[PDB]
């Protein structure tokens, strides 16, 4: 509990119920719900998995970085209420990417053998690292570290394994270098990154069906908005 | 903030 | 408890940070500790009260609405999920309305003697009752009459003690014609009390002050617009 | 759907 009573498929069945209501709070628990039945998830559930709760953290974030500014506003010769409540907003943050990553220590990764569930679980990982650092402050270097590591493995791993045009391939490159950006202060990594990320791409394309080529191009493109903001 | 992937 | 050892005033500049970081359920139970100190609430301090809950049921009806209309699509010869989670949905959606009411209930109205203080409120209540009974399938009619009640003493006060461009009493003329045209069966009555009300308000909008007259004819446009729809 | 009042 508390969805240890519903059926599995009456989870997901709900899952899918909850982002047609853009309920994803709900949408999180019921997925928590069906991965603790203990078995893989397919690749639909993965990302269904992937859309409460990075909806549910984004909400979270987006409230924190207002409260993070105005206490910064403050700072610079009222009360406590302000640093209180960014610290409230913080911890349930921090709690969710905690249970997210709960979840994936517990057994998601260890139970996925094929190259893009791992590849999948292993960027969702690097993610919520991520998302700690962000309001981390020395703990954050480990943080920092255990994010990078997540990428690393994920990246090792779809090098080998899948097609440099795979969209899983190309997100985990996008948010491995915008950690670069924006966490790890090495800009050069990221633009590199999402250099050799893109011209590898383009040089694919010419393999997919439309309907992949559609795919592909899309993370494509915000790779190379990326890019463009950067230089 | 730099954007990263959606969904 | 659980805001009981909040100071009032932290409540009231928390709920302020909650609205500007979007976080209304935060924002009402905040709201919720600063009604609950037992003082009476100013002006800005009884619309930050609307603001939090609004908001909040208001995601609550429209995640309803997606959930009845895929219920009802279900019918017309699966399982009972998407009827389990509507229910959810709903028993959550009338657990926030019960919540607003008896802030009003316990003790707003019976304490607030100033017309726009006692209109506010009473429009309120009438606004909850009104959300009860989109959902309610007899304790429908009353309801549904305890919805026209509240919006009939408000409309009683207003007249009798508001100038017609007030704002408050626009507003509340407003949603009592949705009241009538949405929930009573009544669109002739909705449509005479917007027509009547937009026109008074017109004839007075001579006396206002540049501010006040933006503030009166927003609000009138809203009630044209309805008009629009209506005829 | 008629709109009710915002806010």
């Amino acid at each position: 509990g508390a969805m240890g009573s519903m059926e599995r498929a009456s989870l997901i069945q709900k899952a899918k119920l909850a982002e047609q209501a853009e309920r994803y709070e709900d949408m999180a628990a019921f997925m928590k719900g069906a991965v603790e039945k203990g078995e893989e998830l397919s690749c639909e559930e993965r990302n269904l998995l992937s859309v409460a709760y990075k909806n549910v953290v984004g909400g979270q974030r987006a409230a924190w970085r207002v409260l993070s500014s105005i206490e910064q506003k403050s700072n610079e010769g009222k009360g406590p209420e302000v640093r209180e409540y960014r610290e409230k907003v913080e911890t349930e943050l921090q709690g969710v990417c905690d249970t997210v990553l709960g979840l994936l220590d517990s057994h998601l990764i260890k139970e996925a053998g094929d190259a893009e569930s791992r590849v999948f679980y292993l960027k969702m990982k690097g993610d919520y690292y991520r998302y700690l650092a962000e309001v981390a402050t020395d703990d954050k270097k480990r943080i920092i570290d255990s994010a990078r590591s997540a990428y690393q493995e994920a990246m090792d791993i779809s090098k080998k394994e899948m097609p440099p045009t795979n969209p899983i391939r190309l997100g985990l490159a996008l948010n491995f270098s915008v950690f670069h950006y924006e966490i790890a202060n090495s800009p050069e990594e990221a633009i590199s990154l999402a250099k050799t990320t893109f011209d590898e791409a383009m040089a694919d394309l010419h393999t997919l069906s439309e309907d992949s080529y559609k795919d592909s191009t899309l993370i494509m493109q915000l790779l190379r908005d990326n890019l463009t903001l950067w230089t | 903030r730099t954007p990263s992937l959606p969904t």
